[PDB]
């Protein structure tokens, strides 16, 4: 004899949320700027909306004035769209979130969480891709997937910055032809920088070993 | 001449769609003689559209751009279309995809042994009717290659391009 | 005539990546192996390359890739035109795979064109060794001439299945009873 | 500082075999040079470097091939950011290239600050020497202070389109009026 004692809670529940939100919009509605010029506040103000399940970027709508939290979001998008291009050659069409974060984004004070979403934003333009080497997120400007191999080389670079012909056999049991071979394409494709100044063996580097910050 | 302050949403788009369609057309057909085209990667016809014709008018998000751009057809805007090509190329163009790939191949063909950079110069620093902009160039180059429409000559230097006139499909 | 022209085409030396082109290329990278040995009369080739190189040697430009070679090799293997060795025919992907005996005609298109040595010579019954039919006064207008013994062993190992004409072993090497 | 991070990324120091990178490599280098000479208010520089090398005072790792420095140097000038000298601001490229003048700011620009020295004050009618608008007591937030006469000229000279200001030569020196 139990069926309605809950279908009832629903209707008001809807409210509680329909509430929490028209609520959420105000806690925001107030901090018109504590939100517009402050990462930390950004993040926190969202890790809520997400729990409830409300796209923040949207709250920022019920009243004209919140529409600049988004501008910034959009704005940062373009910066990414651009930092990516302006770099295609230094790197290879692949980029460390770090760099993105702790390099190109001090000029406007945005922060990991920020950047991060913006990048998601873009998934709409359907153009970049994210991949991680050892749990470090990279964004990929170019068309090609790094390889199932290339990763590794890239992966095995994280240590001191430079996979090598030996470092590979050694630490990976990677043969030795199926190595230079695989290592150089990584240079024709311009993902890692070559380096003859350091031994009989050639050293291959990670643009990123650089921004270790 | 109005800020993102309209009321019934799917207008601002409809409209915003319109604005873009022009920003785009406003960037090529001008020429006396008509034979030109503009294939363009979405992402770029995006920092272009904004940074340009829309820093004060009300800057917009990607989803919007897309949403917008996806409208042309419906709005009787029939001079450009958005289209996924293969399943990787995303662009709004002015011709059938192929017929643009074609024009590349063919030209690469004429100047074979080409570097990106060169492929660029031919396509850009010689003003003459090109809307080729890096990325979409870049993107298409990779089709041919995969589709096998182009023969690669991968050197440590970089990748040199040629016309797959020998191992046809 | 070993300078077809394709052989001077840069994109031939890179592993074109389009599956269906990867091939067709390959095939051609083959009829270069093939006919090269033929008209220029060679028999076994390495990988590295026979000093001259059908591959790397390509010196007025730049060379092929080992991985490709090996790949090239294998698909020639299967289609049956090249054969692996260290000194000894049969194999073992490492040491016993390190020289390839090319192959204008098939392996047995090779056997059969020997009993043809016996079709217009009137020497069908005797018992000849390899140093024979190959070198000396057997470098006839008959091409298996100069053909190293080891492949011979192999060109002949099939006859032992048709007319069934055996050979003479000493410690397991050769000379044959056709 | 002349600590741009990359300044220690090993591969920098070796001409990249990758066209599009090779490029970036250079341009990056050019970019480094520049800001060191700015910040650490340097002026001219060799093909060594100004003590220490920009191309190897990074001896605490490795150093750039000279052959390259050159290629760099060039594209650094063809871009017009570095100036070739010897003892007198000119070229012919040998007995006439050893040190280099470096431009944070342009030339046709770098005057507009000198000039705006006078503009901002007014003492333009006047006549003063180079060893004056320099080394003296006009070392304010005019980053042209301590700057060398020998170059100083070079910057003034643009302070004369068709509509000028003017020098006070000598078959042995110079100094100016506005």
């Amino acid at each position: 004899v139990n069926k309605t004692i809950l279908e009832k809670q629903s209707v008001e529940l809807r409210d509680q949320l329909m509430v929490f939100q028209e609520r959420l919009v105000e806690f925001a509605k107030k901090h018109n700027s504590e939100l517009q010029a402050s990462p930390e506040f950004r993040s926190k103000f969202m890790h809520m909306c997400s729990s409830i399940g409300i796209d923040p970027l949207s709250l920022f709508d019920r009243d004209k004035h919140l529409f600049t939290v988004n501008d910034f979001y959009y704005e940062v998008c373009l910066k990414v769209i651009e930092i990516c291009r302006q770099t295609k050659d230094m790197n290879g069409g692949v980029i460390s979130f770090q760099e993105l974060e702790k390099v190109h984004f001090r000029k406007l004070n945005v922060g990991l969480d920020d950047l991060e979403k913006s990048i998601d934003m873009l998934k709409s333009l359907e153009c970049f891709e994210i991949f991680q080497i050892r749990g470090k997120k990279f964004l990929r400007s170019v068309p090609n997937e790094l390889t199932s191999d290339q990763t590794k080389i890239l992966e095995i670079c994280s240590i001191l910055g430079y996979s090598s012909i030996s470092l590979l056999k050694a630490n990976l049991g990677w043969e030795a032809v199926r190595s230079k071979s695989a290592l150089d394409e990584m240079v024709a494709n311009g993902l890692l920088w070559i380096d003859y100044q350091g031994g009989a063996e050639a050293l291959y580097w990670d643009p990123s070993w650089i921004t270790r910050q | 001449l109005d800020r993102e302050k309209f009321l019934n949403k799917e207008l601002f788009l409809d409209e915003i769609a319109r604005e873009i369609y022009e920003f785009t057309l406003s960037e090529f057909k001008d020429l006396n003689s008509d034979t030109n085209y503009m294939i363009i990667t979405l992402v770029d016809l995006y920092a272009m559209y904004n940074k340009s014709m829309r820093i004060g008018t009300g800057l917009i998000s990607p989803m919007e751009m897309r949403e917008a751009c996806e409208r042309f057809e419906h709005l009787g805007l029939n001079e450009l279309k958005l289209v996924k090509v293969n399943k990787r190329i995303l662009c709004v163009t002015s011709e059938k995809f192929d017929v643009v790939k074609e024009k590349l191949v063919d030209l690469i063909g004429d100047n074979p042994g080409s570097d990106l950079l060169r492929l660029t110069q031919i396509l850009s620093s010689n003003n003459s009717k090109s809307n080729w902009t890096l990325g979409i160039l870049m993107e298409v180059l990779q089709n041919c290659v995969d589709e096998g429409d182009l023969l690669i000559d991968k050197q440590l230097s970089g990748i040199y391009y040629y016309k797959n006139s020998y191992w046809p499909s | 005539s070993a300078l077809p022209p394709v052989y001077s085409f840069p994109p031939l030396y890179t592993r074109q990546p389009n599956s269906l082109t990867r091939r067709q290329q390959i095939s051609t990278w083959i009829d270069i192996i093939s006919q090269y040995c033929k008209t220029k009369k060679i028999w076994y080739m390495s990988v590295d390359g026979t000093s001259k190189n059908l591959f790397n040697n390509e010196d007025i430009q730049r060379s092929v890739s080992q991985v490709f070679i090996d790949e090239i090799w294998s698909q020639m293997t299967k289609e049956g035109k090249c054969l692996p060795i260290d000194q000894s025919g049969r194999r073992s992907s490492n040491t016993t795979t390190t020289r390839y005996f090319i192959l204008w005609k098939s392996l047995d298109s090779w056997a059969s064109l020997i009993l043809q040595w016996f079709e217009d010579s009137g020497k069908l019954n005797q018992v000849i060794t390899l140093y024979e039919l190959s070198e000396g006064d057997e470098t006839v207008n008959w091409e298996f001439h100069r053909m190293p013994e080891s492949l011979l062993y192999y060109c002949l190992k099939p006859l032992c299945d048709r007319n069934r004409a055996t050979m003479l072993k000493d410690e397991n090497d050769k000379v044959i009873a056709i």
